[PDB]
């Protein structure tokens, strides 16, 4: 009954309002742009029509949804605001894909275990535990650096981590920020930061660059100016605003001794993560998972191929199997033999080396 | 060059005497000329040279 | 339940506005809407400009009564008798006044010393106050005297007949509290902190760069009492004397343009400039020279006692057991600036968290030094 009472005057009032908007809404409706916001009940507008008319805003749309430089709808002869335009373009920034929860996990690699705890404690752990950060009173590191011969576990570990962590992953290719155009490169780094802030919490994966390698002793040079001009703005963004979790940074570089200590800045980055070289046991572990996928046979001697191997990371190993698997496929058999493994192990050995040895230190 | 950012990298052979004979044949099917010519001789006349 | 109420809210506002638009529609009207983000009991009647947008321009003058001032590509039309009252201040255009170009057209409001259009970061008051003081201690003492004191007690300086500097310079590594210090005074001093990134000002096409420098200064003048924070000016700060060799000229033009405004006819006003360099050496003698740059405020290797104050700041958040003393360790530890001193502490809390303890320990501290000593050397 209380409802009925509100309802009796309301229904008509409800219709009347809809009639009133329709009068404004009436075709056509021209897009135009709000130049700037003059807070003493004014604003600057640029019209590509002709007439402009200073109006009071409707109550559906407010000025709190108006931003400077925004697109809005104007009528073509009473030039008034029906609504703000709701059609926005593509992020124009440098190469990015955003992905929520990727397929892969970190249970597939093995024997690498220690490194895996390091990223764990930094990134994953505060999300899991508020109050452990409160006791200590501090943030886990803003960002980490993963360093090794290009992604054989660096790349693997990142993919895995995004699923775990359950926030948006954005992967940016850093070389692509470099442009030989005066405006372009700086605009991009500032758009990259802009994009982060909206999507927060978010993970930033920075793929290695050439441009983080050079600082010299000048702060800018008559050489390629842009690479350092850009390098600086990376720093300004970082040392201007610290995140505990709003942005998490994964940085990647082939060698970290290329980097600059300016770039690190202690108290943002405290963690430097190093992939050990191939260690003999590890090779067998990594392998056992790769063979499982594939056909296997009772004439395979798993150790013998691993033993024959020395200083080869998981990628070549993943590769050997794939190569061999192709040979088999040509034979139109799904049975694997020793022979297959031998030719593939030889091809990859042939290609990496032509050097001479520095051993025999005994 | 870092492996697994690679799959197959395939050689393309530098041309040869057998090869040259049959490209010449393909080309000839575009234009009209005499019948009773020995083309076999003609490829041989050629040293090495591109397709 | 909520819905009934929301519908009633649209409708009541609509009826009053429809009457007002019908009325405003007659005789036409300025740029096209009202946005409020101040108060309605303070309303300006001077509005910013550098070009004159006109839409009607109704006025009172004898030589004609609806005079116009444009410069626009199509309709650059102007007064029919020079310098006769036209805009009605900022009536029917909201920035109608005068054109920078000139056609001997009336000026009720200037094309310079205005905020106009911008791309700016203005950053309302911070929250930080003391967070690395101890060796940042000297830098604080001087910065207050230069920036704060003239604004607090100007009347005193006049009696003496002394005028305070216009700019101070910051150097050493950023994010060590060199950076913090500028925000920490900005919050205390209560004057707008305006952040311009010099590197951004750099543009793809010439003359634009100068234009920007100029715009900044016009806004700066209007507001009197403001701080211009220049982030790592060296991009368009000095290095350079070589006089071009291929677009080392374009960046040099900006550097020279700034000098003109500083050394020029303007005067200081209540405007303060904070400059940020890596090593000050880079910068050119013109940038260094008195009659713009006078005080250079420095950073330093922090004394032992100092380190302790920083640690003291940190120890309020961090659960501790005080029966051990960090200063003894600190003498043994590498001498390093403020940022490493906070970082070792921060590292210390983690070890606890793994240990499954809630209070600090003597044990944690030993560990931190080995990593940190490694981290500078990469």
């Amino acid at each position: 009954i209380r409802n009925q009472e509100q309802m009796k005057p309301l229904e008509e009032k409800q219709e009347e309002e809809r009639s009133k908007v329709d009068d404004l809404r009436g075709t056509p409706m021209s897009v135009g742009t709000l130049e700037e916001i003059i807070d003493d009940n004014h604003a600057i507008v640029s019209t590509s029509v002709g007439s402009e008319h200073y109006v009071s805003i409707l109550s559906f749309v407010d000025k709190d949804l108006l931003e400077p430089g925004c697109s809005v709808l104007l009528n073509h002869k009473v030039h008034a605001v029906i609504g703000v335009l709701m059609d926005d373009t593509d992020p124009l920034v440098t190469v990015m894909k955003v992905e929520k929860a990727p397929q892969e996990t970190y249970a597939d690699i093995g024997g690498l275990d220690n490194q895996i705890q390091e990223i764990k404690e930094s990134v994953e752990l505060p999300l899991t535990h508020p109050e452990y950060y409160e006791e200590m009173g501090i943030k886990p590191p803003k960002g980490v650096i993963l360093y090794g011969p290009p992604g054989t576990g660096k790349t693997l570990l990142a993919k895995a981590v995004a699923n775990q962590t359950s926030a948006t992953f954005l992967r940016v290719v850093g070389s692509e920020l470099i442009q030989k155009y005066l405006g372009d490169g700086p605009k991009l780094v500032r758009e990259l930061f802009r994009v982060a802030e909206e999507h927060a919490p978010s993970i930033v994966f920075i793929d290695e660059i050439d441009a983080i390698g050079t600082k010299r002793y000048d702060s800018n040079s008559g050489g390629e100016r842009e690479i350092q001009r850009t390098m600086l703005e990376l720093l300004n963004q970082l040392d201007g605003f610290d995140s505990r979790g709003d942005v998490k940074v994964i940085m990647a570089t082939n060698r970290i001794e290329t980097l600059d200590p300016a770039l690190i800045r202690p108290g943002r980055i405290d963690r430097k993560i190093e992939f050990p070289l191939p260690d003999e046991k590890t090779k067998k572990r990594i392998f056992q998972i790769h063979t499982s996928r594939m056909t296997l046979a009772d004439d395979v001697t798993l150790d013998d191929l691993i033993m024959a191997k020395d200083d080869l990371s998981g990628a070549d190993i993943k590769a050997i199997c794939t190569e061999a698997g192709l040979m088999a496929l040509r034979e139109r058999r799904m049975k694997v033999t020793n022979e297959d493994f031998k030719k593939s192990k030889e091809n990859v050995l042939y290609k990496k080396q032509e050097g001479t040895p520095e051993g025999l230190y005994l | 060059l870092r492996p697994g950012r690679i799959d197959r990298k395939i050689e393309f052979p530098p041309p040869n005497e057998e090869a040259r004979l049959d490209i010449l044949k393909i080309h000839s099917r575009k234009m009209n000329l005499t019948r009773g010519i020995n083309l076999r001789k003609i490829a041989e006349l050629m040293p090495g040279a591109s397709g | 339940i909520k819905q009934v109420e929301d519908d009633i809210q649209q409708l009541l506002k609509k009826i009053n506005e429809l009457t007002g638009i019908k009325e405003s529609d007659t005789g036409l009207a300025p740029p096209a809407l009202w946005d409020l983000a101040a108060d309605k009991q303070t309303l300006q009647s001077e509005q910013p400009l550098q070009v004159a947008r006109c839409t009607k321009i109704i006025n009172a003058d004898s030589e004609d009564p609806k005079y116009i001032i444009n410069v626009k590509q199509f309709a650059k039309f102007v007064v029919d008798l020079s310098d006769q009252v036209a805009p009605t201040d900022i009536e029917e255009g909201m920035r109608v006044g005068v054109d920078r170009n000139k056609y001997q057209i009336h000026i009720p409001l200037p094309p310079k010393i205005d905020p106009t259009v911008t791309m700016m970061q203005v950053e309302e008051k911070p929250d930080v106050t003391y967070s690395d003081v101890g060796g940042c201690k000297e830098q604080i003492e001087k910065l207050r005297e230069v920036v704060e004191t003239p604004l607090l007690h100007p009347e005193r300086f006049v009696n003496l007949g002394i005028e305070p500097p216009k700019g101070v310079l910051l150097f050493g590594p950023p994010g060590t509290g060199k950076t913090l210090c500028a925000r920490a005074v900005a919050n205390r001093t209560d004057a707008c902190f305006i952040r311009v990134i010099g590197s951004e000002l750099v543009q793809k096409y010439v003359g634009e760069g100068a234009r920007m420098v100029r715009e900044l200064f016009e806004m700066a003048r209007t507001k009197k009492a403001c701080l211009i924070f220049f982030d790592e000016i060296d991009a368009i700060g000095g290095a350079r004397f070589d006089d071009g060799a291929g677009g080392d000229n374009e960046v040099q033009r900006t550097m020279l343009e700034l000098i003109n405004q500083l050394d020029g006819f303007d005067p200081r006003g209540n405007i303060k400039v904070l400059m940020a360099t890596n090593r000050p050496d880079t910068l050119d003698p013109a940038l260094m020279r008195p009659g713009r740059l006078d005080r250079k405020i420095e950073f330093s290797l922090p004394d032992l006692e100092g380190r302790t104050h920083i640690f003291k700041i940190h120890a309020r958040s961090m659960s501790v057991e005080r029966d051990i003393r960090f200063e003894l360790l600190a003498r043994l530890c590498p001498n390093s600036t403020g940022a490493e001193i906070r970082s070792v502490c921060t590292e210390a809390g983690m070890f606890a968290i793994r240990a499954r303890r809630k209070i600090a320990t003597e044990k944690d501290f030993l560990e931190a030094v080995n990593k940190v000593i490694k981290s500078y050397a990469k």
